């Protein structure tokens, strides 16, 4: 439902079925044989 | 006789281990199998070396001399009623070759008397079965100086008395050399010239040891004369058993030249072929 999340904190609801609407979530070397 | 181990599967390589390269100065050959250079699958390895060993590779009879006698009155100067061969495996170059592929060897050794015989002439009547005395006179035993002297009583001598006609006659002896091995190769002299001493002492031939190491081998025929000459041929075969060898050297590349490494002739075996040419 409801996202608490840390900035104190802050509320995020998504209130649309598709994702897309969702808003932004910012959160030796030198030698070798092969 | 060993097997061969199997072939183990490889697939790539990416790492500093390098197979590939190594360093032929340090004296040692690059152990390298096909698995360290190229992918392998799983192959379970049914060869052996059975046909390789020392004693396979030996184990054959291998003619090393052709002797010669007669069968005919002693008045005729021509013919040859005795015939005395040293014993040595350097009068033929097959066997030689193969002997000489190493420095040192100790085996018994069986030989195997293969004798013919014909007639020279057809106007003198036929001939009864011969028998041959083939006698060996170690070093320092009597040569028989005639067919028919004393030193064919053979008391002490070993003979074999081959009836013609009878399968090859055979015989064998164990190591007998008086070092612990036989060297095929002597880098040396019998005998060491001192100061002082005349231009006449002291020289012996290069690598030679004994003048008379293993004595004759001298062969007769036992009957007395018919009216016609007969020709008979005693071919020795000889076989090592029990074979052991040391110090491998490269073969013999040219033709042999005498008794020891001496080279005169055919001095260039290589032929000719492009250096890019398949
Ligand atoms: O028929 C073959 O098996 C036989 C035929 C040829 C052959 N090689 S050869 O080069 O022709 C050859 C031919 C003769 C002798 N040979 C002699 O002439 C002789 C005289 C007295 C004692 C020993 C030997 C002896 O080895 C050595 C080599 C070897 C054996
Ligand atoms: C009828 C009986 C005959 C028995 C003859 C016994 C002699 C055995 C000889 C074996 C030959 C060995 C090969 C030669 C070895 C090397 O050349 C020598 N060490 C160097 O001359």
């Amino acid at each position: 439902g409801a996202q608490v999340s840390s900035q104190i904190n802050y509320t995020t609801i998504n209130y649309y079925r598709d994702s897309a609407s969702n808003a932004a979530s910012k959160q030796s070397d030198r030698v070798m044989q092969l | 006789a060993n097997n061969l181990p199997d072939t183990q599967s490889s697939g790539p390589a990416h790492s500093k281990e390098t197979p590939a390269l190594t360093a032929v100065e340090t004296g040692a050959t690059n152990p390298l199998v096909p698995s360290d250079t190229v992918q392998t699958r799983h192959v379970i390895q049914k060869r052996t070396r059975s046909e390789s060993t020392v004693e396979s590779f030996f184990a054959r009879g291998a003619c090393v001399a052709i002797i010669e006698v007669d069968n005919d009155a002693p008045t005729k100067r021509a013919s040859k009623l005795f015939s005395v061969w040293k014993i040595t495996y350097k009068d033929t170059v097959q066997l030689r070759r193969k002997l000489e592929f190493f420095t040192y060897s100790r085996f018994d050794m069986e030989f195997t008397f293969v004798v013919t015989s014909n007639y020279t002439d057809a106007n003198n009547g036929h001939a009864l079965n011969q028998v041959y005395q083939i006698m060996y006179i170690p070093p320092g035993a009597p040569i028989p100086g005639k067919w028919n002297d004393y030193t064919w009583q053979t008391s002490s001598n070993p003979s074999v008395f081959y009836t013609y006609g009878a399968p090859p006659a055979r015989i064998s002896v164990p190591y007998v050399g008086i070092a612990n091995a036989y060297s095929h190769f002597y880098d040396g002299f019998a005998k060491v010239p001192l100061a002082g001493q005349a231009s006449t002492e002291g020289d012996s031939l290069y690598g030679a040891a004994s003048l008379n190491d293993f004595g004759s081998l001298a062969v007769r025929v036992v009957n007395d004369h018919n009216p016609t000459k007969l020709t008979s041929k005693i071919r020795v075969y000889m076989k090592p058993k029990h074979v052991r060898v040391w110090c491998p050297r490269p073969p013999r590349a040219v033709p042999y030249y005498g008794p020891g490494v001496d080279y005169k002739d055919g001095l260039a075996p290589l032929p000719e072929k492009g250096l890019t040419t398949y």
